């Protein structure tokens, strides 16, 4: 039993099954409030064999991430692609607080760094249906039956509630590539001004953290006299003790379903229903360089509008799809009048955002301010300003979407209007956001 | 004396109109923007309305060569409720004293007033900006 | 044995049963005066198996809580959701007293911090009936028979007493997700002015406590020179010594019952019976900017009102549901005349609160003073003030509920009146509380 | 003399920071807000960063019974762009001359700077509000 | 002389009426608020009822360019029980001495009277505020 | 001279802290309650927090026999808002001039300050109660 590699474990049914069970390889991850914890219900049928490769090179690997709610994902040793795939679920299910140490203002930047001292034994691969090979992983009949039952409900709201329960029980993503072995991880976060040389800061933090893990102290001082708080994780102790040390790929659970059902599940998971309506020019505001338009007529009951826009053609109305419940982050937030010396609104729930400044006096008790709503942080992506006007007291920004090549990150071109200089004092932070196109479901009979 | 001068900038940061009433310069004169030689009568500011996001400038100063500062008063009034008084502003930059007076009196919770920029130590009373907000 | 995981324990019936018994996994948690102690009576039926996941990452975690009576819950390693679910019971059953080290005034804020050094082995999950899966937990027939007997009593008071005894015996919540392994815990509390940067204080306390547990001294000095008192708990010593180290989810025991019985049980547990009555304008007090209203006519025998209100339509009368008994916190408290230089009333019992200041001279021996009452600290939530009047001497506050999206936290909009400046000196603290909607039962034939 | 004075209020209405540099009162003295006696050192502002939406007051005035006005210079520079010069400001409120002066120079095309409130005819230089905004 | 003066504010912080009686200034003169020239007879105050939660001000001062202080007395009386004494107040702010006198004599257990602001060392007698409350 | 004196009673009627700052007696001397001989230092009050419902007394007066009066300044600032100024208070009870002076300046709008009890005609400035509240 000396010099056993992953091949010996896999070839032996007892040892192979012990590896599968002890590592929860048949279970998905539930990106919940507590982080990426595996589900307790098996998602796939037990394979007859595992595909694996052997790698025994021990080193220190450092990784950096700049997404906001990916602290726990980094703590689990998710590479860049896995964190990218898992970010929507963590962001949607995360717990928000205005006292978050992470900062991503226009002038300050924040980043998580993680150093892993690895003792690898190999990598294990799972074949997803989209790959097109013959040894695909088959979903357990229980999960398929649950999906069928969820989609068979009478009302769209019931379908969505059933799907939400199913994905909270079975998990949101499935780990398709995993690294077996032992690891010692050290994680930290750093905030710095954008003016500083980013490469120098990254190198300094990496050197400090790698020295910390290599010499394995809650506080580490780098060569630049940066005090970093370091969180340590031990996953090392004989094949009986090998554990998953790194995740190289995760596939969304919804992506494992067949295409006709995958489309329906994806559509029903969209937080908001959208609609295009006509607009009317706001009276007054003749000083401003551009016209301001708002939804025309009464807002249909149950729907909401997002803000003032410079578009003279149409406006987007959105309606939540999931009823509000305790322990669940609403898709939209209501706004309240500011404390004093400002007519602008403030988001009721922390970390939320709204797209445009209010061109008037905001009063949540009466329309059209009653139906103005913010957005959950996972719904929006930073935009780019276009300034109109030639004076500080009259210039206004139009928030155009940032062009991207992949449709996955496309945003609505609502042309939200922001005011360059808000009179008074104590105004809310200026919005610089655009709404994701993937978060809105159109043309539904609902 | 032209040395004694004051500039009051009423800035309506709210969304509702405000009115100026009973503007009276007991001493000195009201002059054009930056031209103390261009006298202006109080009628040009009596009853004017500062629409939201507008700035209205009142320049007051003493006579050219005289031991006479400039003192005056006016009332910010709300035209939405029958010209109800909002505040009573009184300024005094005297030639014969080293202390300048700028007093905002009256009270009604429906309005918020924030003034800044005054100088009460010596010399001219300075430029004063008054933000008004119907809230 | 070496290399055994939770899977090996669960596979063997003897080891699985030993794990279930030694950890009290079939028993509810009574949130009594002594803290969250498990019940001595089995609540659910013994399962034939357990759903479990394996996790062996040892690390130091930290949690913070702002609620007042959640010290013991924090000491038991309850996460935020579990503490939120369990807080009503603890508070209701807690032992109130003045000189409480906790401070939650409008100037200073107090919080609990806990650092757990965890050496986990996995997590065990149970299926609640609300989940809808086929492996739901089944309540033991004795508990169901007890509930049926309680609900079959002749009078509402007897039913409520029987339910109170039953829930004191069988517990108030059931742990649905529990982590197994070993844990070293260090807990502390800190009070600090609200002006101070909350994030900095939290970070300093976390660093100090994490250092204390990692180096494992009854007192700790942080970077900011804060002196902290730390309580240490040891739960670490072989699969025979594994114990519950963290509770990730709890479900109220009442929620486990069938819906027709669950509704009746939930309704019968409401402390107060509510009623709406006509109001009358208080004579005098013409100086005040707003009119003051009090319940019109004589209060019905056995009913009480909560204070003066600015609402001109109706007033809320309340009546206790459970008779006063030793060792049980009453729902309402009498008020007594102040010591000197004040006509305001003071709560007889330590930590209760009333909603409005008395506009007049309070005499507890004559009406309507004799029928004015305060509320148990679990009955109320902080409200918000709307100011009326132009001068300090005559200005008043109207207390409005803080709008929330979840109906569970809705509070009555009674428009309680609070005098801004109370003449004299030595007056009681100003109330800023609103009554919870969930604590009052309406339209009952009682 | 105390009769010569000026109050320069830097108001960063943009997003990126703006830094002050080379502040220097060739004549007169700086001092604290509302107190001409409490002299202050230029180091209290040198290298200071005016964060977005924040205001920073610089008070200058002639010495007590000196027959001296108050003159000075400073520069606004962009920290995010290697401390490139945004603008250079020169203020002068002479005692022996009636005409004051407040001149802003510079050719930075990615900043908008707007100043107002200065008095140039006679007496003090008044309160000058400067609004800065990085495009 | 006007340098000898006293202001007595009666503030009913309770919920029962209190009456002023036998108000009499043996030296000096009762006068109007902020106006030592507008003498007022004691009849303006004698027999008045303060009423809960409002203040009544009594202003006394010495005769102008006199070398005479102000000495006076009055009784706070409870009307609810046949006009019974609450307290008897005596004030003395003499012109030819340093020790001012402020004596609150009498006994009534049903009333509580606090007072503050008096100065007995030297100069004027100050603004004495007297909080009355029936318990 | 002790004949010129002032008492200032700051009463935090609100529910949040208010801090004293820059307390300075330019003339005369501060002293303890009821004893003009027991001089005290301005540090005894500088930076003090007046907790809600708390009262803080500041006693100032001229010298023991000097021809000086008394004069001073201080500021009320909001500790919870980065020590933002709430108000600036100036008091003056001169020995030579008959007229006294009590001036409250500032523009903080989320605070309500009400002062009463001052005497301005002749003699000592008196006792001034300043009720402060934060909306
Ligand atoms: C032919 C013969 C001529 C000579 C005879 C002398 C005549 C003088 C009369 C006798 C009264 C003497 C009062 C002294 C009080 C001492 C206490 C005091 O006034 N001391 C300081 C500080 O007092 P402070 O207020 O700070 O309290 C702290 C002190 N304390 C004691 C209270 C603890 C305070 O500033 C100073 C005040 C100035 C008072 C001086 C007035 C005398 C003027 C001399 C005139 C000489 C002209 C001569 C021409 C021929
Ligand atoms: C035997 C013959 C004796 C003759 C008697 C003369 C005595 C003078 C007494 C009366 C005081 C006059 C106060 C009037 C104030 C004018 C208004 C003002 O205060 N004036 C300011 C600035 O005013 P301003 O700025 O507005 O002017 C600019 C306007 N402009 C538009 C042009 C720019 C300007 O600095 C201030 C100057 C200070 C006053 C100068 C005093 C001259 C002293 C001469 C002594 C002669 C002794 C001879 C012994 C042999
Ligand atoms: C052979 C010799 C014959 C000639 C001698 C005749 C003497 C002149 C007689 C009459 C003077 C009367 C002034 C007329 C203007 C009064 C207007 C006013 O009233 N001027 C107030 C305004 O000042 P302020 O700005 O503060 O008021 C506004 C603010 N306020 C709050 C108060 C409303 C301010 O005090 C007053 C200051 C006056 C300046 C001082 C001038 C000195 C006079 C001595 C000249 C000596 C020459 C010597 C020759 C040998
Ligand atoms: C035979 C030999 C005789 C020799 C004669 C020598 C005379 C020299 C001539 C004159 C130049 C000397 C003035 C220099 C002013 C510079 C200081 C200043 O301009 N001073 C202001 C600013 O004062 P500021 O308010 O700023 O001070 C701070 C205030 N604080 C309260 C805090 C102290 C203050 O106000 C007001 C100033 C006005 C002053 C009027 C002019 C002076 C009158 C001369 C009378 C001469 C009669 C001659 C008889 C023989
Ligand atoms: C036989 C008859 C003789 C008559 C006697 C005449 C005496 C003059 C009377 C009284 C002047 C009053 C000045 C007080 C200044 C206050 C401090 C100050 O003004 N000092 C500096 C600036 O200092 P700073 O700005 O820092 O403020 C200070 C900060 N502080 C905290 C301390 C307030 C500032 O330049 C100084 C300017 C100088 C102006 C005065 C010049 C007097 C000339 C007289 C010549 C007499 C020759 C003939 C003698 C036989
Ligand atoms: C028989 C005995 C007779 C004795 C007579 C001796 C007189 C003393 C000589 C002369 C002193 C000269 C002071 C030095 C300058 C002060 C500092 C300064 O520097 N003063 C500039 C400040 O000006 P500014 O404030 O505007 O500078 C800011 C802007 N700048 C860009 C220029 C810097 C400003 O100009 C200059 C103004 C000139 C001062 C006028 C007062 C002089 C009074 C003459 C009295 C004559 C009586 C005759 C009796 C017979
Ligand atoms: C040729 C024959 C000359 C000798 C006969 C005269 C004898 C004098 C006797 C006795 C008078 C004094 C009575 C007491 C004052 C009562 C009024 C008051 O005490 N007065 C205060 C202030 O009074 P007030 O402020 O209240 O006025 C109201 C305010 N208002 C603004 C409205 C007016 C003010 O400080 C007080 C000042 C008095 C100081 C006393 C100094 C004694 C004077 C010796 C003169 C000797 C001259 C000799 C020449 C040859
Ligand atoms: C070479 C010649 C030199 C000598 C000339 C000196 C002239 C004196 C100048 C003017 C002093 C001003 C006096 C005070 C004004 C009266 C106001 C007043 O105080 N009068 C009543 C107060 O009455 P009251 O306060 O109730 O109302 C008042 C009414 N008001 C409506 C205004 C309020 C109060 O009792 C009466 C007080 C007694 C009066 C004192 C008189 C002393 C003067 C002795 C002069 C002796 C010279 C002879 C030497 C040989
Ligand atoms: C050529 C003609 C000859 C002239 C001869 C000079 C006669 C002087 C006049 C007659 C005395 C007048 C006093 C009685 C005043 C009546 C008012 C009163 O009576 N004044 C009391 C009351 O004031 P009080 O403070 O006590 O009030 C508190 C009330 N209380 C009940 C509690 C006491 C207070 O004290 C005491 C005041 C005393 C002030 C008198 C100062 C005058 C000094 C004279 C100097 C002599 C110079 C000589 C030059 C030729
Ligand atoms: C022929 C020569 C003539 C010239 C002589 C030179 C003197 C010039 C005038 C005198 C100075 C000028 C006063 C300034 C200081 C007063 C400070 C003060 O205002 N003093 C108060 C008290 O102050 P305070 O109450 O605070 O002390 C109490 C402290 N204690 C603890 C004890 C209670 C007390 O009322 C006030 C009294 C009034 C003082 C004026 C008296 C006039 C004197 C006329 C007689 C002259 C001699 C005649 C010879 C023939
Ligand atoms: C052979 C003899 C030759 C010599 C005789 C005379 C020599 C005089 C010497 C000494 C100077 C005296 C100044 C001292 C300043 C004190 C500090 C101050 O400065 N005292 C202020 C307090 O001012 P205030 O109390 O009002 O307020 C404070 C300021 N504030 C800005 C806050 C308002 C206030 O003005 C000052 C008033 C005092 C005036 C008294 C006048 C009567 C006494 C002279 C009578 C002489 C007759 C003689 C006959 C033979
Ligand atoms: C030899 C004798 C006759 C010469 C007399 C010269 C006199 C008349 C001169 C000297 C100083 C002069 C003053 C100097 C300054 C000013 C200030 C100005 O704003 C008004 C004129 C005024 C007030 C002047 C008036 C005339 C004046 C008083
Ligand atoms: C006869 C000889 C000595 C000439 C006398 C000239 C006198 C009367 C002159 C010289 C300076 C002059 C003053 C100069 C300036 C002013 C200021 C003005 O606002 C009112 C007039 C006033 C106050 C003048 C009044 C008359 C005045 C005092």
């Amino acid at each position: 039993q000396a010099g056993d590699t992953l091949n010996d474990v896999i070839q032996d049914p007892t040892r192979r099954n012990k590896l599968i069970n002890d590592n929860n390889l048949l279970k998905g991850i539930i990106m919940g409030r507590d982080g990426p914890v595996p589900s307790s219900r098996e998602l796939i049928v037990r394979p007859d064999t595992l595909r694996a490769i052997i790698n025994n090179r021990a080193t220190i690997e450092t990784t950096t991430m700049e997404a906001e709610f990916t602290e726990t994902l980094m703590e689990s040793n998710y590479n860049s692609a896995s964190v990218k795939v898992s970010a929507p679920f963590i962001t949607a299910n995360s717990e928000y607080s205005e006292s978050s140490s992470f900062k991503n203002t226009e002038t300050e930047k924040s980043m998580y760094t993680s150093s892993r001292y690895l003792f690898p034994q190999g990598r294990i691969d799972f074949t997803t249906p989209d790959s097109g090979f013959d040894d695909v992983i088959k979903l357990s009949p229980q999960f398929t039956s649950g999906v069928q039952a969820a989609l068979a409900k009478a009302t769209g709201t019931e379908k969505r509630e059933a799907l939400q329960n199913l994905f909270q029980e079975y998990g949101h993503v499935f780990r398709t590539k995993v690294h077996i072995g032992g690891v010692l991880s050290a994680h930290t976060m750093e905030t710095f001004s954008r003016s500083e040389n980013e490469t120098e800061v990254k190198q300094d933090v990496k050197a400090g953290l790698e020295g910390a893990v290599k010499g394995w102290q809650g506080t580490i001082t780098t060569s630049q006299n940066r005090k970093l708080n370091v969180k340590y994780i031990v996953n090392v102790v004989q094949s009986e003790h090998w554990r998953v040390i790194e995740v190289t790929e995760v596939t969304a659970v919804a992506d494992l379903l067949p295409q006709p059902i995958r489309g329906q599940v994806k559509d029903l998971l969209k937080p908001l229903l959208g609609k295009w309506v006509d607009v009317e020019k706001v009276p007054g505001l003749e000083s401003l360089p551009v016209s301001v338009y708002r939804p025309k007529g009464a807002i249909p009951a149950g729907w909401f509008w997002l803000g003032d826009t410079a578009d003279a053609s149409k406006a987007l109305l959105v309606k939540p799809t999931l009823p509000a419940r305790s322990g669940r982050n609403p898709a939209l937030t209501s706004l309240h009048q500011g404390s004093g010396m400002t007519e602008q609104p403030f988001v009721d729930l922390p970390q939320y955002q709204y797209l445009s400044t209010y061109f008037g006096s905001f009063a949540h008790d009466t329309p059209p301010g009653s139906t103005l709503r913010g957005l959950r942080p996972d719904h929006v992506l930073p935009g780019r300003y276009e300034m109109h006007g030639d004076t500080i007291s009259t210039a206004v920004y139009v928030t155009r979407p940032v062009d991207v090549p992949f449709p996955e990150d496309e945003c609505f071109d609502l042309k939200s209007l922001v005011r360059v200089k808000l009179p008074g004092s104590g105004n809310p932070p200026k919005p610089r956001s655009a709404l994701k196109k993937s978060m809105v479901l159109f043309d539904s009979g609902e | 004396a032209y040395a004694q001068w004051v500039i009051i900038i009423i800035h309506n940061v709210g969304s509702q109109d405000v009115k100026i009433k009973n503007l009276k310069a007991s001493w000195g004169k009201l002059h054009a923007d930056g031209d103390k030689d261009a006298e202006v009568s109080a009628s040009n500011y009596e009853g004017k309305i500062v629409k939201p996001d507008e700035k209205l400038q009142i320049n007051a100063s003493g006579r050219s060569d005289a031991a006479e500062g400039t003192t005056g008063t006016f009332d910010l009034v709300d035209p939405a409720d029958g010209d109800k008084q909002v505040r009573h502003f009184y300024w005094d930059s005297p030639w014969g004293s080293k202390t300048n007076t700028w007093t905002v009196s009256g009270s009604n919770t429906k309005w918020m007033i924030e003034y800044s920029g005054q100088n009460l130590d010596s010399g001219a009373l300075g430029t004063i900006t008054v933000d008004t907000l119907k809230k």
